[PDB]
DNA sequence: ATCGGATGTATATATCTGACACGTGCCTGGAGACTAGGGAGTAATCCCCTTGGCGGTTAAAACGCGGGGGACAGCGCGTACGTGCGTTTAAGCGGTGCTAGAGCTGTCTACGACCAATTGAGCGGCCTCGGCACCGGGATTCTCGA
DNA sequence: TCGAGAATCCCGGTGCCGAGGCCGCTCAATTGGTCGTAGACAGCTCTAGCACCGCTTAAACGCACGTACGCGCTGTCCCCCGCGTTTTAACCGCCAAGGGGATTACTCCCTAGTCTCCAGGCACGTGTCAGATATATACATCCGAT
């Protein structure tokens, strides 16, 4: 009726009811279960000598019997190394983050226990602002490496959607505190959802994250005034915003800092963006933007690949502007 | 009592390129621009409305016959620069 | 679950090379360098994404989601190609 | 009363919102005409001017000249890809062409 | 007597009628009580297109009988 | 056995497809062209049937005229096969790809 | 008073005077409409019909058949020399093409 | 539910005067229909740009006239010219 | 009064000036006559419209706006003439 | 023992003197002539504003030279370097005004 | 050039379905009659600009000679495309079912047309200086024959 | 590989007319109300678009041979380019005359608008024949062989 595993670090069992969980055609996730084994195969690098002189690569999941014979085994046969939790070493420190490889199955494995009907996530109004889409793990991996967070940077998700996100960048980087804002009710219910199982996933494998708040609202408010212009690195999805709200994130994107980062599918200043008397109030004045290298499958709606821009504040232009406007 | 837009082609130079002049053979091909941008513009936001039966040219049909006619990136930046007009005639 | 929508891939491979050849010989042309299918599918790859998105944008204007015979119309007659039998 | 502001004082541009206001009444466009129509496409139309005018301007020093020809114009127009593509079927009195040599009629 | 008049949509109604009454005042009724016009509707007897010319005793309709109401629309 | 010469089922096949009016694109390929054409708009798009065989009948259209100018460009250059620079030169003197 | 007369009977029509008079005030087209042009109109687009359903029904006697088909329009005006000139850029659906085979590539 | 309009009923009494035994099908006849729609729109589009170029608010036969001459080819401009005046002339004598 | 032969005053020499300006390096002889056929048939088009105008504007005087005219018609639009 | 320049140099030094040049390429009172008869056949006592005729010019230089650059690449389309009748045919052909 | 085998193709008769074409009732849009107001027809007048002619200067067109480069035909070779046969992939079809969204109606309010009064922006005319065109004289470069 | 020679760019001067700034003045845009209706919005309904299914088989895919076409090479020769002399007429500047473009005033007849009415065209239903299909046969077309 149910199946359990245990924590190498002493955390809450699992739970996995026999009434399975299958979630599309055939990915029929007890695939879950025996991948999930092979990252605490290696955490810990010994349970493949540990397990290696019975199990092999077995088909056959329809029975109960093929995960009773490897799951409560994993309960009893983690003792065959696991005994040395007294004496003299002690199993791994909670302070690690996870590997590229494990943090890409935690954040799968959250959204599969997270979200239940994904064509939910569907139901908007037709080219409006409140359309949904995502950014992949690849992405993001390449948002991180070529931004370079220090141990004092602030990260917002403007529109974080369920909030996967944020969940990669706070288990990927050693900043303070994270936050994303939703105003639409479906994917900020599943967000709340995401939330809880992201934490219970991530002490069970025995990782630290950075700390991160999931909130509702609409960051046009006067509140979000304040609280974007304090923050350093700012990642938006502003893809099918549109202009008008395009507009209105400039002119709260102008208080930032200096070394202000932003991340967005749509640039907010030109890539050729030349200074005149024309155009001295725009944005593009006192930013620098350049655009990521593109990687296949970089996005959720489409397959081909499409581009995320970097945006650099420095108000250091518009001064060399002014430097060259009073000899001739 | 002839009107033109070569007082107004001429106040966006000298925000432009502040010491350049432009003949006046020049200048009356930058008034045959304005007219032809003109009749394109407000021409293709007619059939807009009257391809949804309303029977009045907005602002949202005038940016939408701009992504219709302009190519690629002049099509970003006009839609840009016509919402921050409006955005700014509005609020005062 | 998995996922909010159904990535489709590839499909220009798709308008097959026996389908070129029988598109050719409407056009009367006796003999067809193995060169030119992937010349002819990056064109139909220009149009047909020209003439959608000018389809689509007159699909947003009437708050629609759905694109009709006409928007298909009008998207061709706006590209000096006019189409009868779908029918404005 | 409060003494008055031109309509384009308070969008902020440089072409007459009241004039091209006018056009659109009288021109047989719509019955009706919206309030921020004459202020969205009179930015479009500066918008668009100011391309040219930087284009050519910029070709105008390129041969050491202080005012802006037509040829100057052609030359704007024809290397900038998408003004090109707007300004394909329009010929420009006075303005020529690109030079441009095919590169087999090159000599060996 | 009393007539049943079952919808394509699962909605069948209790219409107080009389054998002297015609398909055209079995169509008038319809409309005053659920707002239906009377170029929209089909009547189905035991396979039969119901004609506006002849009452219910006509077609030997007994009461407590289920008619079908076929939803013609102008245009399509 | 028999053995045709090459070039006389060809004609054979002008004359075949000259004579029909038939769409000559499989239907289901082209409209899942159509559907991932459209994923690059981010929201969901639904395509009433009637404006997809009006999408596949103007590029049917498109690249049947195409050929009929290919053809030509060969014929001039002493060729009977077209060739892909025969479609790059009838789309630059037509105004495409100028 | 008198029993009503079409105008399209009075001007001697089988188009519709009414409807097209109604079309060209709805239409945007001016601010008046003078009570002549909706005849010289519809006579127009009534000319202009007859020549292609004569050519047409021609295209579709030849064919042994005695419906109008589409290919039977596309027939009617590509092998006409100044309907060609209307509608060359028009593509009819399921129309086809005219049979055109060039002389080089008939066999020797 | 709105009724629609159409020209099918008079593209059917020209093809009963010109072919009287022959027919047409349905979907020849929206192309007909489309066809008399795409030929309204040029002539009164550019019979409408005649009277704003000359500084006149109403379109009368005359500038349909001259539009018929700007749009249609040679032998056509001819003919439907002759059938215009001919149906004006007999529209105002009675 | 009655005007005749003038595609003969459009020369040699001008057309092959006029090939130069489009990139043309060498010349057949039996360009000449198709240049001045492709003249004449392009300025009868013109013309004709442009006549068209005119006439409907009850005037004997072919002005700059009615060539602009015509010519816009033709997809031929022409900065700096009016227009 | 005079100086000769191979044929094709001064060809190719003026294409670089008209493509930079502005000005009209054809004379100007020849070219009057020749609209003044066409246009007998359409008017008999037509008056042409002097600003008319020069606008029929500039459009009628700017086919011609936009004929020639598409004639061009036919020839060498051909592997030829001469322009012959054949390549205006062509070119007009696909632009869509021979048929 | 002719001949026969084989493959395609046109020919004729049957049979069968669904779409054209006809008919009927009905409602809404076109027609008849009328009034009021202004668009344009009509005339008259002004003066701009088009036409016609003239003469002189000289740039450009025309004519011819001469020679080399390019068009064109022919030939030979290798490759890549057509033809056809066997294998394999998925299109097409028909049928079922869900549900959503496009189309519709009914309130209702905010937005734009209309109108009147007022003034500053833009247009016309006006000086006037400087950009640019012209002219000449110098250096630099390119083509061509060695 | 290098000197002659013919174009071409570069560096200054003179002269000028067209672009730029100033100013005076209407008239068109702004201000301010006001009304009525277009459009936004909520609710409702049911057509049609999406998705799935299994099956049949049309069509795509892959393979292999051989043929004919692309392409490169060579040689001929004539036609096109370059140049110099002569001839023609474009071009400029000027004068003169008058058709007709452009404007203004006046008034009339034509069109918008309104209400009443009624008949033509639309929706709906129904029946039959045109055309598609199939099969079998007749015959025209291609191609290897002689
Ligand atoms: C394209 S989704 C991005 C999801 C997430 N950032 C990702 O890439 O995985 C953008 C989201 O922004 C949200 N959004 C739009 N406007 C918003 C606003 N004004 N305040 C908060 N969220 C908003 C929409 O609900 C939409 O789901």
């Amino acid at each position: 009726l149910e199946l359990r595993l245990k924590s190498p670090v002493g955390a809450e069992p699992a739970v996995y009811p026999w009434p399975l969980p299958v979630y599309d055609k055939h990915h029929d996730a007890a695939h879950e279960i025996i991948e999930t084994i092979r990252w605490v195969c290696e955490e810990i690098p010994d349970l493949k000598l540990a397990m290696e002189n019975y199990v092999l690569i077995d088909y056959d999941t329809k029975s109960f019997e093929s995960m009773q014979r490897l799951c409560d085994k994993y309960n009893r046969a983690i003792d065959s190394i696991h005994q040395l939790w007294k004496g003299t070493t002690q199993p791994m420190k909670l302070n690690t983050r996870p590997s590229t490889g494990l943090l890409r199955h935690i954040l799968q494995q959250v959204y599969n226990h997270s979200v239940t009907d994904p064509e939910k996530l569907n139901n908007y109004e037709p080219f409006s602002p409140e359309v949904y889409g995502e950014t992949s793990f690849d992405l993001v991996a390449q948002m991180i490496d070529e931004i370079k967070m220090t141990d004092d940077d602030l990260f917002v998700d403007l529109g974080s959607g369920v909030g996967q996100v944020v969940l990669q960048v706070a288990a990927a980087t050693n900043c303070k505190h994270h936050y994303g804002v939703e105003k639409a009710d479906i994917p900020a219910k599943y967000a709340e959802t995401m939330d809880r199982e992201f934490r219970k996933w991530m002490k069970w494998y025995g990782k630290k994250h950075a700390e991160y708040t999931l909130e509702r609202g609409d960051f046009l408010s006067e509140e979000w005034r304040e609280r974007i212009a304090n923050t350093s690195v700012i990642f938006v999805n502003n893809f099918a915003f549109g202009p008008e709200v395009d507009h209105q994130l400039k002119e709260r994107f102008a208080n930032m800092k200096e070394g202000g980062r932003i991340v967005s599918s749509k640039p907010f200043a030109p890539l050729n963006f030349r200074i005149n008397s024309r155009n001295l109030s725009d944005i593009g004045t006192i930013m620098r933007v350049v655009e990521l290298s593109p990687l296949k499958g970089s996005v959720s709606w489409t397959g081909k690949p499409v581009s995320y821009y970097l945006h650099t504040i420095d108000r250091t232009i518009l001064e060399n502007y002014f430097s060259s406007l009073k000899n001739p | 009592r002839k009107e033109s837009y070569s007082v107004y082609v001429y106040k966006v130079l000298k925000q432009v390129h502040p010491d350049t002049g432009i003949s006046s053979k020049a200048m009356g091909i930058m008034n045959s621009f304005v007219n032809d941008i003109f009749e394109r513009i407000a021409g293709e936001a007619s059939r807009l409305a009257h391809y949804n039966k309303r029977s009045t040219i907005t602002s949202r049909e005038i940016q939408t016959a701009v992504r219709l006619l302009l190519p690629g990136e002049l099509a970003k930046h006009a839609v840009s620069e016509g919402t921050k007009a409006v955005t700014k005639y509005t609020s005062a | 679950a998995k996922r909010h929508r159904k990535v489709l891939r590839d499909n220009i491979q798709g308008i097959t090379k026996p389908a070129i050849r029988r598109l050719a010989r409407r056009g009367g042309v006796k003999r067809i360098s193995g060169l030119i299918y992937e010349e002819t599918r990056g064109v139909l790859k220009v149009f047909l994404e020209n003439v959608i998105r000018d389809a689509v944008t007159y699909t947003e204007h009437a708050k629609r989601k759905t694109v009709t015979a006409m928007d298909v119309v009008y998207a061709l007659k706006r590209q000096g190609r006019t189409l009868y039998g779908f029918g404005g | 009363r409060a003494k008055a502001k031109t309509r384009s004082s308070r969008a902020g541009l440089q072409f007459p919102v009241g004039r091209v206001h006018r056009l659109l009444r009288k021109g047989n466009y719509s019955e009706r005409v919206g309030a921020g129509a004459p202020v969205y496409l009179a930015a479009v139309l500066e918008y668009l001017t100011a391309e040219i005018l930087e284009l050519a301007g910029n070709a105008a020093r390129d041969n050491k000249k202080t005012r802006i020809i037509p040829r100057h114009l052609q030359l704007a127009i024809r290397n900038d890809e998408e003004l090109n593509k707007l300004l394909g079927r329009v010929t420009i009195a006075q303005g020529g062409v690109l030079p441009n040599i095919q590169a087999v009629l090159l000599p060996k | 007597m009393q007539i049943f008049v079952k919808t394509l949509t699962g909605k069948t109604i209790t219409l107080e009628v009389e054998p002297s009454d015609t398909i055209e005042n079995v169509k008038a009724k319809i409309q005053d009580k659920e707002g239906i016009p009377p170029d929209q509707q089909r009547l189905i007897f035991a396979g039969k297109q119901l004609e506006d010319g002849r009452t219910l005793s006509d077609y030997n309709i007994q009461k407590e009988s289920t008619l079908h109401l076929v939803l013609r629309l102008r245009g399509g | 056995p028999h053995r045709y010469r090459p070039g006389t089922v060809a004609l054979r096949e002008i004359r075949r497809y000259q004579k029909s009016t038939e769409l000559l694109i499989r239907k289901l390929p082209f409209q899942r062209l159509v559907r991932e054409i459209a994923q690059d708009f981010l929201t969901d798009l639904r395509f009433q049937s009637s404006a997809v065989m009006a999408l596949q009948e103007a590029s049917e259209a498109y690249l049947v005229a195409l050929f009929e100018d290919t053809n030509l460009c060969a014929i001039h250059a002493k060729r009977v096969t077209i060739m892909p620079k025969d479609i790059q030169l009838a789309r630059r003197i037509r105004g495409e790809r100028a």
